[PDB]
């Protein structure tokens, strides 16, 4: 299994390299007209600042999602312990009524 | 009478535990709802920022003129250059590299399948070993594999 | 030994076929790129098609979200019932010990 | 991001189209190897699990085979002695039935 894990890693790397070479082959045509050029950086200032703000918002969203997931977790374990207590109490109550 | 008294005390303690855990679960649920609202607010903000950036850049990126298109080819070529240990890698000679690396990839897949066959047979042999072990444990109880 | 080499060849056939099917399972999303392949063929203003694809993806993601939420509720229900049985078994076993 | 960053400049679109072509090639290759022209991405999982069962059958077979070959290392003498013991106990019997 260790050997097969190594082999799978190697296969993945080989596949990635082959795909990169295929990408070069596909974009040879785009390289063909590499001499072309155009205007750039017209509204970059506001666009860059808004990109930075959006990156901050995305990071905050990732934090929020992580906190949401973990809280779902702890709520789950709390519910599970609550159900365990419920079952224990019900059984002991049944047994007291029997006695 | 004493036994029933003990069980009644047990039930009282269990009721106290149930109250405590119900309170904990209610607090956890309130926090969960709060975090749901907070998260949804964060995706709302992120989507709003994305849409506003799209609107602002609408005019900017429409007139691409197929002239800033080739830098993508440049980045792809360079990315292959570091990923593929071929500093001389040229879009001209990249086809020989493509075929050679494809040959290596298919060889790797064949070796992977060869390893997979033996891996599967070995794992299933261990599975039957384990099944024997569980049968022995259930019949007699704990014991080592050598004694099996 | 002859039958065993034959069985090994059959196992190799099964291995290659299963690997191929798994590979297409991985490329499952890539078949969704048929829109991307068609979109890329636009070679002109194509933001509206991008927006349509994004809306379709939003619909799919919302469907998956609802599916996941209801499945999570079902799994949680199963987990509480399992925990309740665990506690009940513990209590019954303890009483059996005491009796 | 693509719509917001339309400056992305269809690079991701190009990669996705290339991935689509690769997926087409892989689907054709599987339809060949598995000989299943009747096949779709949505239902390919069913044939995948079917051939998973097939591969499990083949591997379990070959596993019993590996055990039998490993125990076949027993020399010629043991087979003879067991055969003659069974013969002496029950009377003449065939090796296959022994």
């Amino acid at each position: 299994q260790q050997d097969y894990e190594t082999a799978k890693h190697s296969q993945h790397q080989a596949k990635q390299q082959a795909f990169a070479l295929v990408e070069i082959v596909q974009r040879r045509v785009h390289f063909s007209y590499s001499d072309s050029a155009g205007m750039l950086s017209e509204n970059a200032d506001l666009n860059d600042k808004l990109r930075q703000r959006l990156e901050h918002a995305e990071s905050d969203r990732s934090r929020a999602r992580e906190q949401l997931r973990q809280q779902q977790a702890q709520y789950s374990q709390f519910n599970q312990v609550l159900a365990s207590l419920k079952s224990s109490y019900e059984t002991k109550q049944d047994m007291l009524k029997e006695l | 009478q004493e036994k029933i008294d003990r069980y009644q005390v047990d039930l009282e303690e269990l009721s106290y535990r149930l109250e405590e855990q119900t309170d904990v679960v209610e607090e956890a649920g309130e926090l969960q709802a709060e975090y749901e609202a907070r998260t949804e607010a964060t995706e709302q903000e992120v989507d709003e920022l994305k849409s506003q950036l799209a609107d602002y850049q609408q005019a900017l990126d429409v007139q691409q003129t197929r002239a800033i298109q080739y830098q993508q080819a440049l980045q792809a070529l360079e990315r292959a250059r570091e990923l593929c240990r071929l500093p001389d890698l040229s879009v001209d000679n990249a086809e020989e590299w493509l075929e050679t690396f494809q040959a290596k990839e298919q060889q790797a897949t064949e070796a992977l399948l060869a390893l997979e066959q033996k891996l599967s047979v070995a794992d299933a042999a261990h599975n039957q070993f384990e099944q024997a072990y569980q049968l022995v444990k259930n019949i007699v109880g704990e014991t080592s594999r050598s004694e099996a």
